[PDB]
């Protein structure tokens, strides 16, 4: 899944009250001055992942989930958060929704979404019709199973994207309020007049 | 739909080593393959997958010996060994080996490594 | 990564006869990734099944091969003398890799 903010304020202190993250891969900028620092617009990537694609969704470790369906750009700062989801839905079945795309023709730069509907060639022959051998669609649904352990649980991930622009920021919100005492000699700032008084 | 390997033989461990995978029929060439050694008395054992890009996948012994590249003139695969050692006297398999199925594996160059 | 074992050491083989060829893995792992081959050595071998429901191709397909948790297995009904060779199975994540020493088929 893929995501922007528009123009408001997002404190991540609401976002550590939520739960214990498994990931916590703020690799760029460090997590204290998260809120000291803001821009103009953040893309939210929150999608879902099995859980021994855990490791390599980082950006410096690529693989078949990597190259062909979701990368991240190595030479990029970000900052991604995941947690374990296994247990808010399952099928003993199998999860028939989480389908993934087992091969596309060209390696997939990041940052880019394609779906289509084609059909992967193994020869040299057309593949325009329906055929099962040596023609085949790429198609690799994981079937998820409660009864497994932590290698293939479903565990959602959360991508946060920032960058600067020449317009002002937005997600930071300096606002800083205090108690306000009513009667006692104390400084102020208010609206940026450096004061004191009673 | 079959495969041959050429250019296999016998060289002293300290070299660079030259084999070409190439198939018929099925353009391999754009698929999940993969490089197999099976030493006498020993099961078969992942060694490598190379993807259609570029995507290197090596095991803990062989390192960054092993040398890879893809042809896209033919279906040809050419494979490179550099600096042999005595522990990799083994018999070589190139397959195709993808996700679905993983089928229609290779008989492969025999080869022996000795000093 | 898995670990897996396959017994027993030496088969049993009689033309015509039922056989039961087990092999267990390592933590409840799943079988839609999984893959039988057999597998004769000095030459090409041969495929058995995908994703452990339909078998592959160029056999019949009378043998039952299924199961879950960490305990799978095929029960062949009908012997053949073309069948003189090792069966594997395998699983495949793509970032890990594993194999099993198989068990010799003979009398």
């Amino acid at each position: 899944n893929r995501k922007r903010i528009s123009n408001c304020v997002a404190d991540y202190s609401v976002l550590y009250n939520f739960a214990p993250f498994f990931a916590f891969k703020c690799y760029g900028v460090s997590p204290t001055k998260l809120n000291d620092l803001c821009f103009t617009n953040v893309y939210a990537d929150s999608f879902v992942i099995r859980g021994n694609e855990v490791s390599q969704i980082a950006p410096g470790q690529t693989g078949n989930i990597a190259d062909y369906n979701y990368k991240l750009p190595d030479d990029f700062t970000g900052c991604v958060i995941a947690w374990n989801s296994n247990k808010l839905d399952s099928k003993v079945g199998g999860n028939y929704n989480y389908r993934y795309r087992l091969f596309r023709k060209s390696n997939l730069k990041p940052f880019e979404r394609d779906i289509s509907t084609e059909i992967y060639q193994a020869g040299n022959k057309p593949c325009n019709g329906v055929a099962g051998v040596n023609c085949y669609f790429p198609l690799q649904s994981y079937g998820f199973r409660p009864t497994y352990g932590v290698g293939h649980q479903p565990y959602r991930v959360v991508v946060l994207s920032f960058e600067l622009l020449h317009a002002p920021a937005t997600v930071c919100g300096p606002k800083k309020s205090t108690n306000l005492v009513k009667n006692k000699c104390v400084n102020f700032n208010f609206n940026g007049l450096t004061g004191t008084g009673v | 739909v079959q495969l041959v390997q050429s250019g296999g033989g016998l060289v002293q461990p300290g070299g660079s080593l030259r084999l070409s995978c190439a198939a018929s029929g099925i353009t391999v060439s754009a698929n999940y393959m993969n490089w197999v050694r099976q030493a006498p008395g020993k099961g078969l054992e992942w060694v490598s997958l190379i993807y259609a890009g570029g995507s290197t996948f090596y095991a803990d012994s062989v390192k960054g010996r092993f040398t890879i590249s893809r042809h896209n003139s033919n279906n040809t695969l050419y494979l490179q060994m550099n600096s042999l050692r005595p522990e990799d006297t083994a018999m070589y398999y190139c397959a195709r080996d993808l996700l679905e199925a993983g089928g229609m594996d290779v008989w492969g160059q025999g080869t022996a490594v000795t000093v | 990564e898995l670990v897996l074992t396959q017994s027993p050491g030496t088969l049993s083989l009689s033309p015509g006869e039922r056989a039961t060829l087990s092999c267990r893995a390592s933590l409840s792992v799943s079988s839609n990734f999984l893959a039988w081959y057999q597998q004769k050595p000095g030459q090409a071998p041969r495929l058995l099944v995908y994703g452990a429901s339909s078998r592959a191709t160029d056999i019949p397909d009378r043998i039952s091969g299924s199961g879950s948790g960490t305990d799978f297995t095929l029960n062949i009904s009908r012997l053949e003398p073309e069948d003189f060779a090792v069966y594997y199975c395998q699983y495949s994540d793509g970032s890990s890799w594993t194999f099993g020493q198989g068990t010799r088929l003979e009398i």
